[PDB]
Formats: structure tokens, C-alpha cells, sequence
């Protein structure tokens, strides 16, 4: 977690755990399907609250919550997702997975644009951290990505 | 005149007849047919495409190069800019339904695995003089053999029979072309019929076949009687004499009428060379049709189980992947055996996209999600 | 929703689906109203095209 405090893993068998820094159960969530990518929501002003978002196999993405309880999203998706990652300051999303496409999403779920199509799983999508001086003016409409490929092809 | 001259085969006066044809009514069509039969003959494969090309390039229309076109363009799995010529010669085509474009359209959809719009195109076509017994022989075959495959599998039973009405359209089609087509082509499509309609009859299979042996002792050169004759003794048990006729089927020669069926006749053949364990006559008349034709679909899934079970995974994997596109994402029980070939071969993220797709498309096949779906998925990482 | 459920309930239907019913009707009606056609000596099949 962007705190410092927790952490969250994932298995195979669909048992998803988050931890503190002692490593004892705070919580447990058991699924029917593999777990793959997750990630922690960046703090935020206007949110400053920290969710765990976890993409499983079973074409959904899920919000929980530190305690364990669902926040009952389940965003349905066409494709599984592979990796996922959240921008600085928790603006936009990128999601990779099947249909060798890394598209672009809001952090509440709204598609955007999709970046590239490789023809290929893309295995790992990187956004690029950018910052921001105090008090500093700039549209920042410029955006980066980094893509790495099953073939074999690491693109910019 | 044409018709005389042809029979006489001679190509110079036959040509100028055309010509005269051609002076008199620029919509003949015997007259273009007999123009393409006489470019086949001059010209067969060295540059008989680029000639047919210029000749298209040159007459807007031109039916019968077009159809010749698009059978060679399916003969190399070319459709692509078959559709862009068709296209190209609809632009400036007058009018729309002409029979010789109608006929074109249909056997190109035939040939795309579509059968709807291509059985309306040939129906639609039908209304002439010209193209009636191609195109009722087009329709007949759809109605009878809708995916194109052998019509008797020594597999498992190797009849099909759909419904009933299928058979009253074939009816009706034989009675039609009963007064439009030929005779002999009618003798063997009402035996075709007769042999499958099943058990509606239990007479059907055996006036066919006296027909059949009438029609052998007054021509034993038709190939359709023999193929028929074959299809029937594969029906009737027997096992000496069905052998010895697609035997002797293949010991002629290679007739540019009547390749189709030949092709087909090889096709049988290879099957009964696939029920035993001579394996080394079976790719040997696989390779022969693969070398004949390019768009064959139960022939290169024979040769991916062969190779599959002499344990060589990539050329299996190769030809099971070709057939595959060959019929666009529809068959199931090759999806599963490309598969397990992929997971055999540790190629699990094709195999898991093989899986996945015809999951999606079936969602009743429980078998193939815990057999390697999950395999490949626990072996990824 | 709301958006959803008076969408429902209004839904005008405005390309996608005017019509969209298809279904194989020459061997569907063959089975309704051609069997005494066929077992009589009767030729229509030119008249229904």
C-alpha cells in the first residue's frame, strides 16, 4: 500500500490476503479463480482512502476494502486482464491482458482509448510518474507508456 | 453451328462462329463458354492466368473467364481479390441480375462456407437457358452435403440425413432438371438421392443400382455412375468389390471435365486407406490431392491425425491449424485436438486462446476445461 | 438506474433491430403446407417462387 502499512498477495487458487507489517491475517478472501495483477489506489485529497484493486480470471475486476467486504463493483470485462496499474495521483488506469490491446480506462471504469495492439499478450504495461513543482502551471497533456510483449518486443 | 464444331474439336471455325456470335448478340453466353474451353485449351497453367487476367481487364463482363477466375482463385485460397474482381465487374455490370454474375456471386459464396446467400444467387441464376444443370447441381449438392466433406465416412455410419423437407427441395430439383438437364447427370442425382434417403424406401438403393450397372454397360467412362456405384456398395457391406471400382477409378487419367469427382473418388480412396494401418498410401493420396488442391478440408485433417500419431506435433499442429481457417471458427472437435496438440508442445498461451474461443462459442463441452485449459494455465508460471 | 428502466421501457428500436427475425422459412413452411403437394401428381414449386 501507498501508506506503508499493508500489503496484499494473491494465489493461484483464488485466495487473495491482506496483511500488515507484523504479516498476520488481518484478512482473507477466497474465490474460484486464479489471481493474477492487483494494486493499491493512490492517495488522493479528495479521496484519501486506500482500496485494493484486484483483477480476476473469471473476466471482473473487484474493489475491496482493508476489512475484506467487497465494495460491490465486479466490473465485467470482454477479455482477462493480465496486469494492471494506476497513474500518479490516481487519475486513469491501464489494463492489459487478452486480445493483445493495453486500453486505457478512468478510475471509475470508463473506457478512453486503447494504446496499441501488438498482436500479441502484452505481458507488462509501465506508466511513467511525472512531478509536479509547487504551484507549478502546465497542461501536462503528454502522456508514456512502456509496453513488454510475449515475442520478445519492449516498445515505447 | 458451335455446338456441331465443338463436338468436331476443332478450335478455328468453333472461334469463328464465336465471332459471328459475338457480331450478332453480344449477351451469348454458349459462345463465351466456348471461348473459355478453347483459352483452357491453348493455355491450361503456364500463363493462363495473366491471359484470362488481360482478357477481363479488357471486357467489362466476360462470365465465363470470371468463373474460371474465381474456381482458380479457390483452388489457391486467394478469395480475397476473387471478391475484389467480382466486385469490379458488378461496378459495370448494366444490370444486376444477370445470370452469368447471379451464377458467379453464388458459387463464390459456396465457396466462402456460406450457403444461404449462395443457394438465393444460385435459385435466382437458375432462370435460363444456360448455367440450369451446373447450378442444380450446385443447390442439390448444398442441400445434400451442407459442410462439403465425403459423402459415406467409414469412420462411423457415413449417411446423413437432416430432417425431411430436404429431400422433398431435392425432389423437386430433380424434377426440374429432369426437364432442363441432361439424363445421365439426372440418373446418378436421383440414385444420390435414392441412396440417401435412408430407409424411406428400401427400394430407392436398388433401382439405383440397376440403373447404375444399365448406365456402366452402356458407358463405362461417366465417372459420376462409378462414383455412385462406389458410394452405393460402401452402403450395401461390400468390401471386394467397392475396392476394386475405386481401384480401377484410379488408374485413369486425369480429365479436366471431370476432376471434381475424381478428387472425391481419391478422397474415398484415402479413407479406406485410413481404416487400416496402411498409413504410407494414405499421405501418399493425401499428397496428391494437397498437390491438386489447396482448399481440401477433411484431407488436411487427415494428415494432421496421421502426423499427430506418428508423434510429429508442429507439422500436425501446421495442418490442423490450416484446416482450422479453412472453416472459419465453427468446427469444434479439431479446435479441441489443435489444443491439445498446443499443450503438448508447450505452447500453452495458444492453447489457452483455443480453449477460451471455443468456450465462448460452445458453452457446453465440460470436457476440455479441466483437461488442458487448466493444465496450461497452472503451467504458465 | 432510472436511465436504464425508462430506457426499457421506451426502447425504440431504431436500426439495429426494426426486424430482426430471420429464420429458414423455405424448409419451415415446407413442413406446414407442402406434404399434399408432394404426395399428388402436382407441380407448384415454379408457382411459389
Amino acid at each position: 500500500s501507498w501508506d506503508g502499512l499493508y500489503l496484499g498477495f494473491g494465489t493461484m487458487g483464488g485466495i487473495i490476503g491482506i496483511r500488515n507489517r507484523a504479516l498476520e491475517q488481518l484478512a482473507e478472501i477466497q474465490r474460484s479463480f486464479p489471481i493474477w495483477c492487483m494494486d493499491w489506489t493512490p492517495i488522493t485529497p479528495d479521496y484519501q482512502n486506500s482500496v485494493l484493486v484486484v483483477g480476476v480470471w473469471e473476466q471482473s475486476i473487484a474493489h475491496y476494502n482493508i476489512q475484506g467486504q467487497q465494495l460491490g463493483s465486479d466490473k465485467k470485462l470482454t477479455y482477462d486482464p493480465i496486469d494492471i496499474n494506476f497513474s500518479t495521483q490516481g487519475e486513469f488506469l491501464l489494463v492489459s491482458g487478452t486480445n493483445n490491446k493495453c486500453t486505457l480506462y478512468t478510475r471509475e471504469g470508463g473506457f478512453l482509448i486503447d494504446v496499441a495492439t501488438k498482436n500479441d499478450w502484452v505481458w507488462n504495461n509501465k506508466l511513467k510518474p511525472v512531478i509536479k513543482e509547487a504551484g507549478s502551471v502546465a497542461v501536462q497533456d503528454q502522456l508514456h507508456v512502456a509496453l513488454t510483449t510475449n515475442d520478445g518486443e519492449i516498445s515505447m | 453451328e458451335v455446338q456441331m464444331y465443338f463436338k468436331s474439336n476443332q478450335k478455328l471455325e468453333c472461334e469463328n462462329k464465336c465471332n459471328l456470335l459475338l457480331k450478332l448478340n453480344p449477351n451469348n453466353d454458349l459462345a463465351c463458354l466456348t471461348l473459355a474451353e478453347l483459352l483452357l485449351q491453348k493455355d491450361e497453367y503456364s500463363q493462363a492466368i495473366e491471359q484470362f487476367k488481360k482478357i477481363l481487364q479488357d471486357r467489362p463482363n466476360n462470365y465465363g473467364i470470371l468463373a474460371k477466375l474465381i474456381d482458380f482463385f479457390r483452388r489457391s485460397f486467394q478469395i480475397n481479390e476473387a471478391k475484389t474482381y467480382i466486385e469490379r465487374a458488378e461496378k459495370k455490370a448494366t444490370n444486376t441480375n444477370d445470370p452469368g454474375l447471379c451464377y458467379c456471386r453464388g458459387l463464390y459464396h459456396k465457396y466462402n462456407r456460406s450457403p444461404k446467400d449462395a443457394l438465393n444467387e444460385f435459385s435466382k441464376a437458375k432462370k435460363s437457358s444456360q448455367y440450369a444443370e451446373e447450378s442444380l447441381v450446385n443447390m442439390i449438392d448444398i442441400y445434400l452435403n451442407p459442410d462439403q466433406d465425403l459423402y459415406y465416412s467409414n469412420v462411423e455410419e457415413g449417411p446423413k440425413v437432416v430432417d425431411e423437407v430436404n429431400l422433398r427441395a431435392c425432389e423437386s430439383l430433380l424434377r426440374e432438371m429432369q426437364i432442363r438437364a441432361s439424363y445421365l447427370r439426372y440418373i446418378v442425382m436421383e440414385s444420390y438421392v435414392f441412396f440417401l434417403g435412408g430407409p424411406r424406401y428400401k427400394g430407392g438403393l436398388e433401382q439405383g443400382l440397376k440403373n447404375l450397372n444399365d448406365i456402366l454397360k452402356t458407358n463405362n467412362d461417366y465417372i459420376p455412375a462409378m462414383l455412385a456405384l462406389a458410394v452405393g456398395k460402401f452402403i450395401q457391406k461390400k468390401s471386394t468389390d467397392a475396392k476394386n471400382l475405386l481401384k480401377l477409378l484410379w488408374k485413369r487419367q486425369y480429365t479436366t471435365e471431370y476432376g471434381e469427382d475424381l478428387e472425391r473418388a481419391w478422397l474415398l480412396s484415402a479413407d479406406s486407406f485410413i481404416a487400416i494401418q496402411k498409413y504410407d498410401s494414405a499421405e501418399e493420396i493425401l499428397k496428391k490431392c494437397l498437390k491438386y488442391n489447396q482448399s481440401c478440408g477433411k484431407a488436411e485433417e487427415y494428415m494432421g491425425l496421421i502426423k499427430e500419431k506418428e508423434q510429429s506435433y508442429v507439422d500436425a499442429a501446421t495442418h490442423y491449424e490450416k484446416a482450422y481457417k479453412l472453416t472459419n471458427e465453427k468446427s469444434a472437435s479439431i479446435a479441441f485436438r489443435l489444443s491439445f496438440n498446443y499443450l503438448k508442445a508447450k505452447r500453452y498461451v495458444d492453447c489457452i486462446n483455443i480453449c477460451k474461443k471455443i468456450l465462448v462459442l460452445f458453452p457446453n463441452y465440460p470436457k476440455i476445461e479441466k483437461d488442458c485449459l487448466e493444465k496450461a494455465r497452472q503451467a504458465l508460471k | 438506474a432510472q436511465e436504464q428502466e425508462v430506457s426499457k421501457v421506451s426502447a425504440p428500436p431504431n436500426q439495429p433491430t426494426v426486424q430482426v427475425q430471420d429464420i429458414n422459412e423455405l424448409q419451415k413452411f415446407t413442413k406446414i403446407n407442402t406434404l399434399p403437394q408432394t404426395e399428388e401428381g402436382v407441380d407448384l414449386s415454379q408457382l411459389m417462387q
